[PDB]
């Protein structure tokens, strides 16, 4: 609906010469408003609001810059998170809850979930101010569990997935290629994929050496 | 001071480069016949961008320490160059990948490089040897932060082809072979320091006396030491922005360290994050097939507070990469091969000497007709 | 000569069988007599003491030497048979070229026979009349 | 190596005769079957059997030996030549 027409704003204006004129920010922090309400995506333009900040520190806005890293946490496990974390200067990290939200990215790659789901300070309404933060950050988390398991019980599964019941655990596992082979195991994949031989039997082909074999003959 | 005419001599030409080459120089004939009859040097079109890249880094550090917002060589390099470089009708010269490594390069002084597959596609002209050393070092350090680490063996092997067949003959690098070849093997060895020990790309390239100088560093990573985040960060420290010269050093207010807190303090805290995976990889696989007794036998052998240690053993095992499915009935973990590769540099060293045997015969057969 | 003849048939014998096989020497006189005919003189005999077993052949890297005795003979070990295997395709297929007696390539033979024997009778007395002129060409080149 | 490739062409013509009769001796051409029958079975039986994991330790290491003498003779001859660029001064 509203996604398509404003994608024409960022996809036809800001692919060019206008990028060193800050009069794109009058619709780009409105695009920061766009991703909180309709779960939209333009990353390189959400980088472009932060591009104006460290070349021009006169235009720093607090409420804009907090949610864009929290929505870059919805663009985890994708590794653009490392670039946009250092894109804000250290001169804008002394404020609160910017300290709290930059600490939250630290605890997800090292998979701390008791702080994230059970010790979370939910006093800020911008977590519900963005749409679908639970469905996005667990979509990061059901992705990362599929590498590491072939058998886990569903009691210890929902404990590390932040205390939701079996009434929803079968619904989220019907989405992502998970079968409950009962008491308690969970089927992701076979054994033989990830022994991963880059094996001893690697070879030299006829065409790989025939470049040199034509001149010595 | 004594450097203000160094910018002003060359930027008066760089004023013209947006003016002439973008607006009017598609049918400009009269400046061309001045450049064919009058001067003595033919390679000025590769001098005029690349020596201007040097002299603008000489004055970005000058201007940004005297004007923060809207600097004047931030203006003339950044806000003039990019649409003026590529867009016009065909500039049938060697400037093709040269101009985009300015365009990606001025996209690289500020850290926002996200564009590696798009400039990979658009090229129809051949590559310059000056271009080839900068572009794997630019996108490889981009992939060092953007964490394509299993392709980071591929990008930093590509730069190290090492066949120079030297062409000096009047400083044609310029000043940048020995410094940057020191740079690209170092982050390659720092890839073997960070991503222990999957390359096996510097082992077949270079000798073992240099690899033990980092070999003192990489054994500090494994269990115990706080400088391993710091040796990774401080040896990258001339490589993050590479600033060359201050012209005015006044520290009362400093007014040059506010751009240093822009890059450097927030870039250092992620180097603490780099060796965290090396503490995930702080057990190299020596025991990789276990029962369920020896997973909990691995829980107390790694550290104390063994039950529940699985809340922090998952913190000890899950950073990007670690793959094994665990059993619960019989308890079998899985085992992923660290397997040898075999000697492909017997092929390549024929091609090393066959190009040298022909070229030592190519250059010196002219010598037999130069002096005799 | 037992080891040049047991190694062409067997691939694994125990040593305990072989010290009963030869009655007139003890084990350590035997064992040193085994190993100098195998490092020299192109035997394949390997010795494995964990199950007391000898192994003949079973090493497919071995480049054979020229100065071996070709004595009483059998099918050899496969290190003489994985090498010289492109010959066995090359030898027996041209012997198999006979046993078909294939009727189309026979007519290409005889037309190539008939054209070649009549190429002589067409080109006769044209080389001999130039070689006589080449004969005079010697007696002007040698005087030159 | 054109004569190595001609030896494959020597094979490729000689393969053509037995295979063209093979679709003959399959379907009807079975009267003198056994004399070509005794010879085609023995041609396939005179060539011995390895699983190909045994073969690449023989083959590709010998390829690592033959590529080694290609470098090493050119290691030598470039130093024969660069000695010759030294003594011709």
């Amino acid at each position: 609906a509203m996604f398509e027409q404003m994608r024409a704003n960022v996809g036809k204006l800001l692919k060019g010469i206008d990028r060193y004129n800050p009069e794109n920010l009058a619709t780009l922090e409105r695009y920061v408003e766009t991703q909180a309400k309709e779960n939209a995506y333009d990353l390189e333009a959400n980088l472009a609001v932060l591009k104006l900040y460290q070349f021009n520190p006169a235009f720093f806005q607090t409420t804009v810059t907090a949610q864009i890293l929290l929505k870059a946490l919805t663009n985890l496990p994708h590794t653009d998170f490392t670039l946009c974390k250092c894109m804000i200067d250290q001169a804008h990290q002394e404020e609160r809850p910017i300290r709290q939200i930059l600490y939250l990215g630290d605890l997800l790659e090292t998979c701390h979930f008791q702080a994230f789901w059970q010790a979370l300070d939910e006093n800020m309404d911008l977590l519900e101010g963005i749409t679908g933060f639970e469905d996005s950050v667990r979509k990061f988390i059901c992705h990362v569990v599929g590498i590491t398991y072939q058998h886990i019980d569903r009691w210890l599964l929902a404990e590390m997935l932040g205390d939701l019941s079996d009434s929803q655990l079968k619904v989220w596992m019907s989405k992502y290629g998970w079968s409950a082979d009962e008491s308690g195991q969970i089927f992701i994949c076979s054994q033989e994929e990830s022994i991963k031989p880059k094996n001893i039997v690697e070879k030299i082909d006829f065409d790989s050496v025939s470049s040199i074999m034509a001149s010595s003959q | 001071q004594w450097l203000w005419d160094i910018i002003d001599e060359f930027i008066y030409q760089f004023q013209s480069f947006s003016q002439y080459r973008c607006k009017t120089a598609k049918k400009s004939e009269e400046e061309i016949d001045f450049l064919r009859s009058n001067p003595k040097i033919w390679n000025v079109h590769s001098v005029l961008n690349v020596l201007h890249s040097l002299v603008d880094k000489s004055n970005i550090n000058r201007q940004l320490e005297v004007y923060t917002s809207g600097g004047d060589p931030e203006s003339v390099a950044g806000e003039y160059g990019r649409h003026s470089l590529y867009k016009m009708l065909g500039y049938f010269s060697l400037v093709g990948l040269l101009r985009l490594h300015s365009l990606l390069g001025d996209y690289y002084q500020a850290i926002k490089v996200l564009e590696n597959i798009e400039l990979n596609k658009k090229s129809m002209y051949s590559r310059v040897p000056e271009c080839q050393v900068t572009t794997y070092y630019y996108v490889g350090f981009a992939y060092l932060m953007m964490r394509r680490y299993q392709d980071a063996i591929r990008v930093f092997a590509n730069i190290l082809l090492y066949i120079q067949r030297t062409k000096s003959m009047f400083q044609r690098t310029t000043y940048k072979y020995e410094m940057i070849n020191k740079q690209n093997e170092q982050m390659h060895a720092l890839l073997a320091i960070a991503l222990t020990m999957y390359p096996m790309r510097i082992d077949e390239s270079i000798h073992l006396q240099l690899r033990e100088k980092y070999g003192d560093k990489m054994l500090r990573m494994q269990k115990g030491d706080p400088q391993v985040y710091e040796e990774l960060f401080s040896y990258s420290c001339p490589k993050f922005l590479s600033p060359v010269v201050p012209n005015y050093d006044n520290v009362h207010p400093n007014y040059h360290k506010e751009p240093f807190l822009q890059q450097l303090k927030v870039f250092s805290d992620e180097v603490q994050q780099q060796a965290q995976l090396s503490t995930i990889r702080s057990f190299l696989k020596l025991y990789t097939t276990m029962p369920v007794a020896k997973l909990a036998g691995f829980l107390d052998l790694t550290e104390q507070e063994f039950r529940i240690q699985l809340l922090v053993f998952k913190h000890k095992m899950k950073n990007l990469v670690w793959t094994s499915g665990i059993s619960a009935l019989d308890g079998e973990f899985q085992s992923a091969s660290e397997v040898d590769f075999y000697i492909d540099k017997d092929m390549i060293h024929i091609a090393d000497t066959k190009v040298a045997r022909r070229y030592g015969d190519f250059f010196i057969r002219q010598i037999h007709k130069f002096e005799e | 000569r037992l080891l040049q003849q047991v190694s062409q048939i067997y691939q694994s014998i125990e040593f305990s069988r072989l010290t009963s096989l030869v009655p007139f020497v003890d084990a350590f006189q035997l064992e040193r007599a085994i190993v100098d005919a195998a490092r020299h003189c192109d035997l394949q005999v390997r010795i494995d003491h964990t199950s007391r077993t000898l192994s003949f052949g079973s090493d497919l890297n071995y480049a054979t030497r020229e100065d071996a005795p070709i004595g009483p003979h059998l099918q050899s070990m496969p290190s003489e048979q994985i090498r010289n295997q492109l010959t066995a395709m090359s030898s027996v297929l041209a012997k198999a070229l006979e046993v078909i007696k294939p009727a189309h390539i026979l007519q290409e033979k005889e037309e190539q026979h008939q054209l070649a024997v009549t190429a002589y009778l067409k080109n006769s007395r044209k080389e001999h009349q130039r070689i006589l002129a080449r004969r005079q060409t010697i007696e002007e080149r040698k005087e030159r | 190596l054109q004569q190595v490739g001609g030896a494959s062409a020597r094979i490729q013509d000689a393969l053509s005769t037995v295979l063209q009769y093979a679709e003959d001796v399959l379907s009807g051409k079975v009267s003198a079957d056994n004399t070509v029958g005794r010879f085609l079975m023995s041609l396939v039986n005179q060539v011995p059997k390895i699983v190909p994991d045994d073969f690449e330790t023989m083959l590709n290491s010998n390829i690592n030996d033959l590529l080694m003498v290609t470098y090493l003779a050119n290691l030598t001859q470039s130093q024969i030549a660069l000695n010759e660029k030294l003594v011709n001064l």
